């Protein structure tokens, strides 16, 4: 029994363009331990991104937080390029 | 269980030292101790499971390797007289142990600053008196093993080429021949009793010097030896 | 107080991918991560500024030679499973150990493995048995019932010691884990799918992170579907969460012994 | 942090004997209690964590977790059973920290006492006394006197106490003067 990561892409306070903010991205209830992620800007991978350890949840699976330090502009589209056995190819999640 | 040897050793100040341990039992964490009189066993150093050991609360002159999963051996790399101790080393199936500790048979460490106060026992049986005889109908047949250092003996009583327990009697401790003396010489007794009807040899077996050790006096190498009295 | 938790949770993986460690045990004061160590670092260290400060090199120095022989027995006891299912490739092999210490005084323990992140054994401090979920769990099972000593140990570490501990890391972490960062609580009312208004309430910038949150028609509970958001990370040590409905209405928020009312 | 024991006991044979041991320690994972004989390795008792008493034949083992206290309890007492008892506790960090041990002494009862003095073939033995009698060491260092000592005639069923004195002006009458004897002692 393999469990695919549920991927969610969101904002420390509520977003408005030109307003400095963290972009989230919260990959969680998965299994196997063994994840890729990456943030997204406008298709090409951020480097410049911290996150947390793989931590544990106490129906086995595990769950992690990945974030960067950006500033929302209407031109610009923030997604989260995801990972995991459970996928032939990886999934890229696109920010609301 | 847990082989541990040697049994005694005769140290001179600065010789280098191992002291072997194996374990049968497939048992995962192995701890070495020493016991000195007057307080609780002190742990030198344990290894938890193969492929790591740590200090214990006496590390300090010692230093430890875990072979395999069944051997943890001791090393003394410089004897000092604070040394002398009687080493126990223990197994357990895993860390923490929650179940039994098996310990070795114990190894009886003495460190000296020279060897020339090594000396084997003089061993001399006393018969028992006609009084004694006469008076409770027993005969008490007494053994002095006297004159040896250092604490390394063995005292076995045996009545025709069978070893005998019943109605014997060794003291737990010996007598120091000198106590004012830091390096006092010992005396042990011990009583056979027997009927006077069963009236009508003693053997101290004493830990000493091996070929290995260096002797330049005139007087015999104080080797690990056999004293009798008959 | 309010419920506080301890946990140690230990993964073993069996053939991993170059990258993942064959071991890897982790600590946690409820949502907060104390303590780790792996099978690459082999070492226990804080995860947590005042777990680092209140504890001595004595006891990170004894727990990294404890770890050490619990990756060895996982490594081992992972092998023994496999060969039980006879199972080959890759497989996982989990434990989970803690306690709660309940607003009312009142505890909790517990004790469970799980092989291929399914529950395998569930130990029950109560009657001091062992819940096999199968015949190798159950294989397992009897043989760890065997050893009396280790199943009272188990029940007075989780009753007494566990317990213990959490209070200590709990004034150690008091400044943390004691606070309460109040919720920012609005509403959103959108016209939707023509004649569909999707009302939404969303909560952020709260610490704790458990919050309550909920949607009422007229005063009476909503008999309509209510759809809710994850107690999500913010990323700042605070949490942000959500709750909508299909449109009078009022939404309820109750946060750390505070009671929000919203109208529209 | 400390474990304290009482450093020695003595109870009569056949009688029972309450070893306590007291553990002041910074949390507690387990207490044990092991075995040792004079000159050998120590052996395992009991291993208690949880409250109550748990009897193993004629050994007893109880522990009161709220008290920081566990005793061992030895009935029906045997010569056998003298030996050093040492108590360990676990505490919060997983360490044993052994306690010093209590050295149980165990005093034969001597049915038909016949104290005496008497010289072998330039030794002294003072032999057939009771339980009761104490042994007091030698006051010139050229006298030598061993503690009283207990051998047991297996086959005879008896069992006797004896103390040795030697010397290289020393006479049996002399021997044990700097001890307090038998009235009734027997002087051949
Ligand atoms: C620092 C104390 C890390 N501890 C640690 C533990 N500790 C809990 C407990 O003593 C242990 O699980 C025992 O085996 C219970 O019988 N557990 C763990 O799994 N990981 C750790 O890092």
């Amino acid at each position: 029994i393999q469990r695919t990561p549920k991927i969610q892409v969101y904002s420390r306070h509520p977003a408005e363009n030109g307003k400095s903010n963290f972009l989230n991205c919260y990959v969680s209830g998965f299994h196997p331990s063994d994840i890729e992620v990456d943030l997204l800007k406008n298709g090409e991978r951020i480097e410049k991104v911290e996150h947390s350890d793989l931590s544990f949840s106490k129906d086995w699976s595990f769950y992690l937080l990945y974030y960067t330090e950006f500033t929302p502009t209407e031109k610009d589209e923030y997604a989260c390029r995801v990972n995991h056995v459970t996928l032939s190819q990886p999934k890229i999640v696109k920010w609301d | 269980g847990v082989t541990q040897t040697p049994k005694f050793q005769v140290l001179k100040t600065g010789q280098s030292m191992t002291l072997q341990c194996a374990q049968d039992m497939n048992h995962n964490s192995m701890y070495w101790y020493r016991q000195d009189p007057g307080m609780g066993l002190r742990l030198i150093y344990y290894s938890a499971s193969e492929g790591t050991t740590d200090k214990g609360e006496v590390p300090n002159g010692y230093n430890v390797s875990r072979l395999n999963k069944r051997e943890f051996s001791l090393r003394l790399e410089s004897a000092a007289p604070s040394q002398t101790s009687v080493y126990f080393c223990a197994s357990s199936e895993t860390d923490p142990n929650t179940g039994e500790l098996f310990f070795g048979e114990g190894s009886r460490l003495t460190v000296l600053e020279d060897l020339k106060n090594v000396f084997p026992p003089e061993v001399a049986v006393f018969e028992p008196s006609e009084a004694e005889i006469s008076h409770t109908q027993k005969a008490t047949l007494v053994c002095l093993a006297t004159g040896f250092y250092p604490d390394h003996v063995e005292l076995s009583w045996w009545v025709n080429g069978k070893e005998v327990h019943s109605g014997v009697c060794t003291d737990p401790q010996p007598l120091k021949e000198q106590p004012a003396l830091n390096d006092s010489r010992y005396a042990l007794s011990s009583r056979l009793r027997v009927s006077a009807t069963f009236w009508q040899r003693c053997q101290v077996q004493f830990y000493g010097l091996s070929e290995n050790d260096e002797w330049t006096q005139d007087r015999a190498k104080p080797v690990t030896q056999i004293v009798s009295a008959e | 107080m309010r419920t506080h938790s301890l946990r140690y949770f230990r993964l073993g993986v069996s053939d991993p991918i170059h990258g993942v460690p064959e071991f890897i045990s982790v600590g946690y004061v409820d949502s907060h991560p104390i303590t780790t160590y792996d099978s690459v670092t082999r070492q226990k260290e804080p995860r947590a500024p005042w777990m680092a400060e209140n504890l001595a090199p004595d006891h990170w120095e004894r727990y990294t030679q404890l770890l050490r022989g619990w990756q060895q027995m996982f490594k081992v006891e992972l092998k023994r499973l496999q060969r039980h299912y006879n199972h080959s490739g890759s497989h996982t092999y989990q434990r989970m150990i803690g306690c709660e210490l309940l607003e009312d005084g009142s505890t909790t323990g517990f004790l469970q493995y799980a092989y291929d992140g399914q529950d395998f054994l569930i130990f029950n401090k109560d009657t001091l048995s062992w819940l096999a979920v199968d015949n190798v769990a159950h294989t397992i099972k009897q043989a760890w019932e065997a050893n009396q000593h280790e199943l009272l140990y188990q029940k007075n570490w989780l009753e007494e010691e566990c317990i213990a501990w959490l209070k200590r890391f709990l004034e150690y972490g008091k400044d943390t884990l004691q606070r309460t960062e109040p919720p920012l609580v609005r509403v959103n009312r959108k016209e939707t799918f023509p004649g569909v208004t999707a009302l939404f309430c969303k909560a952020h910038g709260f610490y704790p992170p458990e919050i309550y949150m909920t949607w009422m028609k007229n005063g009476e509970e909503i008999v309509q579907e209510i759809d809710y958001g994850d107690i999500l990370p913010s990323g700042d040590g605070t949490y942000q969460a959500w709750a909508s409905i299909e449109l009078l209405y009022s939404c309820h928020v109750e946060h750390s012994g505070v009671h929000m009312v919203l109208q529209v | 942090q400390n474990i304290d024991q009482p450093t020695e006991m003595t109870a009569t044979e056949g009688a029972i004997v309450q070893i306590n041991c007291t553990y002041q320690t910074s949390g507690f994972n387990g207490l044990f209690w092991y075995q040792q004989h004079a000159g050998e390795a120590p052996t395992f008792l009991s291993y208690n964590v949880l409250d109550g008493l748990e009897e193993k034949g004629r050994f007893s083992s109880f522990l009161s977790r709220s008290k920081g206290y566990s005793y061992l309890l030895l009935k029906e007492l045997q010569m056998k059973d003298s030996a050093s008892y040492l108590c360990a506790s676990i505490d919060s960090n997983y360490q044993l920290i052994w306690g010093a041990g209590t050295k149980l002494i165990i005093k034969p009862d001597i049915q038909n006492p016949d104290p005496a003095v008497y010289q072998l073939r330039s030794v002294c033995l003072f032999t057939d006394f009771d339980s009761q009698t104490n042994v007091s060491q030698s006051k010139d260092s050229d006298v030598y006197i061993t503690d009283k000592c207990v051998l047991d005639m297996r086959s005879m069923d008896f069992k006797s106490n004896s103390a040795v004195a030697w010397s290289n002006d020393f006479a049996c009458a002399n021997a044990f003067n700097n001890s307090i004897i038998p009235e009734d002692t027997f002087f051949p």
